[PDB]
RNA sequence: GCGCAAGACGGACCAGAGCGAAAGCAUUUGCCAAGAAUGUUUUCAUUAAUCAAGAACGAAAGUCGGAGGUUCGAAGACGAUCAGAUACCGUCGUAGUUCCGACCAUAAACGAUGCCGACCGGCGAUGCGGCGGCGUUAUUCCCAUGACCCGCCGGGCAGCUUCCGGGAAACCAAAGUCUUUGGGUUCCGGGGGGAGUAUGGUUGCAAAGCUGAAACUUAAAGGAAUUUGGCGAAGGGCACCACC
């Protein structure tokens, strides 16, 4: 790898549906805080809702689909 | 095992005279080993550079083959090579219901540069048309392809490379085919595809000079 | 591997061709002219399962190691060259195309005219497969 | 029984007309016969166009367009999902579903 | 059974009676 | 990335558009011959329609003899898949695919709908030729030609609607003008199998093409449409006797 990636906290702004085969995930439009201009969609595993902030390891992936 | 980036020149290339960006990048090649030299190496290179990255205020879409002929030490000095156009404004002006029309010659200049050229052009629909499709008939479509052959010969067989390449510059060409074939059927856009060279003669010194000043 | 030219001023240029099919993409740094190469790492390079190959992850990682590369040895304007299998079997860019360009683009590099030169045949010679296709 | 007022083609009067192949598949399907898609897209999509343009030498830069053209043969179209059934009274619908978005 | 290769194994049979029929002379 | 060589093909433009008796036909230019429709106050004057015998053309595959063989690819050689897989899938690959010269006359050769002629509703477009009319353009004036616009006429590919009418219905402006049954003419079918089979003749180098039964056996085989049901069919929702 020879990459130490720094650790992104982010906030949400919405949540969209609810992906998944069993609809365990959900997707939400999440953006950063030392950067509030930046907005990506991320799928998120377990209970969330508006205003909780997610550690993100990476931020420079796109949210895939269920499949 | 060895670094092989360690044993590099970074050239430069350098526009001919008629254009008024001089410099596009930078080049490079390995240094000079016995019986293969670095002057070589940089003598069969084609360089794909825009229109607008080559001149000041023009057209984006346009694109000229530069290829270097002789190196006068870390300058590559390039001569004309060929013409075409982006492929995304060549996608988009074909569209449906509209007929296309292609025409090409093996026209020469007065000294001995024989070049390809092509072209196109497409129906024009007119400002209170209700048709849908606007099409020509194929005497129509003969006309206008002979009245484009015409035009070709007639602005390439009385000028050399550097004034028939300022002309290149601007769609005159283009400009006097789509005014010369409205009597026949109006078209609208008609530009200058593609732009070969099938024959060179031997390499002169002097007129490189005067192409470089 | 040294240049002492100015780089406030202005920046120095390069082309990339990024081939991208359905199982295998390719990052590719030529100079100007395309004779003389920089790096290449394919996306089957990164991922060590051969399945996801054409992946975004894989197209990502190469891309972040051509744009490392290309920052050690000093190349930092970049025009993209964008092509697909081409010829007669399809014509659409594999699926690492757009995120291999948004990890070259995020990087911290200048992209300059994005191109399309896959190969469009004029008619070209019969596909590879019978009449009535791959049934499967 | 006879299901279509044409026959699944755009033949009237000329007998024969020149196939070409699926893009899903490798089927040799007549011309007129065949589902056809125009699809025109961007290089990029809307989340990294902003990536692409906070990283371009020149400013008010426009992004290219790819242009492409599908031939699909029926079973591949249907399986798709590009075109499905519908009621026999509605199958005689000519318009194509609306461009809303 | 479809009449494309109940037709192909009638020829055969077509085949194998002319070649008993023409070597029986 | 720069060049060389070989063969095949003519994308996008390309349409419920055109031509041809059908099969079929899509780069540019040149040569030769042919054809539909429109226009005609031209010419002959019944020369016409359909067709046993006979005759030309005729997709792809197949055969014989040459040149050439890029790609694809029957037979074949393997690798997976599977209980088996001499199948679907993947890598090679012979005849063939291309051209010339000579053969067969076969397709779901389908509009599954013979040809000629007459009559019976409406509408909006489309390709050709001719005619008329306000305006715009090939830069400002006039005329003619091209390009638009509004209409008429004839032929042609077609479309929408209809208690014309028909039909078992699907549907058809013909599949209508049919018990109120007769315009002219050619071919062809009498329940389902046996069977396009036996034999005879005939054509072909061959593969095969045309003509074409009977014994025996059977009470059904089929066409259109409605309801249920089940789809490894599609579109919306639900259930901890389903899942996460």
């Amino acid at each position: 790898t020879s990459r130490v990636q720094p650790i992104k906290l982010a906030r949400v702004t919405k949540v969209l549906g609810r992906t998944g085969s069993q609809g365990q995930c959900t997707q939400v439009r999440v953006e950063f805080m030392d950067d509030t201009s930046r907005s990506i969609i991320r799928n998120v595993k377990g209970p969330v809702r508006e205003g909780d902030v997610l550690t993100l390891l990476e931020s420079e992936r796109e949210a895939r689909r269920l499949r | 095992v060895v670094d092989p980036f360690s044993k590099k020149d970074w050239y430069d290339v350098k526009a001919p005279a008629m254009f008024n960006i001089r410099n596009i990048g930078k080049t490079l090649v390995t240094r000079t080993q016995g019986t293969k030299i670095a002057s070589d190496g940089l003598k069969g290179r084609v360089f794909e550079v825009s229109l607008a990255d080559l001149q000041n205020d023009e057209v984006a879409f346009r694109k000229f083959k530069l290829i270097t002929e002789d190196v006068q030490g870390k300058n590559c000095l390039t001569n004309f090579h060929g013409m075409d156009l982006t492929r995304d404004k060549m996608c988009s002006m074909v569209k449906k219901w509209q007929t296309m029309i292609e025409a090409h010659v093996d026209v020469k200049t007065t000294d001995g540069y024989l070049l390809r050229l092509f072209c196109v052009g497409f129906t024009k629909k007119r400002n209170n048309q209700i048709r849908k499709t606007s099409y020509a008939q194929h005497q129509q479509v003969r006309q206008i392809r002979k009245k484009m052959m015409e035009i070709m010969t007639r602005e390439v067989q009385t000028n050399d490379l550097k004034e028939v390449v300022n002309k290149l510059i601007p769609d005159s060409i283009g400009k006097d085919i789509e005014k010369a074939c409205q009597s026949i059927y109006p078209l609208h856009d008609v530009f200058v595809r593609k732009v070969k060279m099938l024959k060179k003669p031997k390499f002169e010194l002097g007129k490189l000079m005067e192409l470089h000043g | 591997s040294l240049g002492p030219q100015v780089a406030e001023g202005e920046n120095v240029f390069g082309v990339c061709h990024i081939f991208a099919s359905f199982n295998d993409t390719f990052v590719h740094v030529t100079d100007l002219s395309g004779k003389e190469t920089i790096c290449r790492v394919t996306g089957g390079m990164k991922v060590k399962a051969d399945r996801d190959e054409s992946s975004p992850y894989a197209a990502m990682l190469a891309a972040q190691d051509v744009a490392q590369r290309c920052k050690e040895l000093g190349i930092t304007a970049l025009h993209i060259k964008l092509r697909a299998t081409g010829g007669n079997r399809t014509k659409t860019p594999g699926p690492g195309a757009q995120s291999a360009l948004r990890a070259l683009a995020r990087s911290g590099m200048k992209i300059g005219r994005i191109e399309d030169v896959t190969p469009i045949p004029s008619d070209s010679t019969r596909r590879k497969g019978g009449r009535r296709g791959r049934r499967l | 029984t006879k299901k279509r007022r044409n026959n699944g083609r755009a033949k009237k009067g000329r007998g024969h007309v020149q196939p070409i192949r699926c893009t899903n598949c490798a089927r040799c399907v007549p011309k007129d016969k065949a589902i056809k898609k125009f699809v025109i897209r961007n290089i990029v999509e809307a989340a990294a166009v902003r990536d692409i343009s906070e990283a371009s030498v020149f400013d008010a830069y426009v992004l290219p367009k790819l242009y492409v053209k599908l031939h699909y043969c029926v079973s591949c179209a249907i399986h798709s999902k590009v075109v499905r059934n519908r009621s026999r009274e509605a199958r005689k619908d000519r318009t194509p579903p609306p461009r809303f978005r | 059974m479809r009449a494309k290769w109940r037709k192909k194994r009638m020829r055969r049979l077509k085949r194998k009676r002319r070649k008993m029929r023409q070597r029986s002379k």
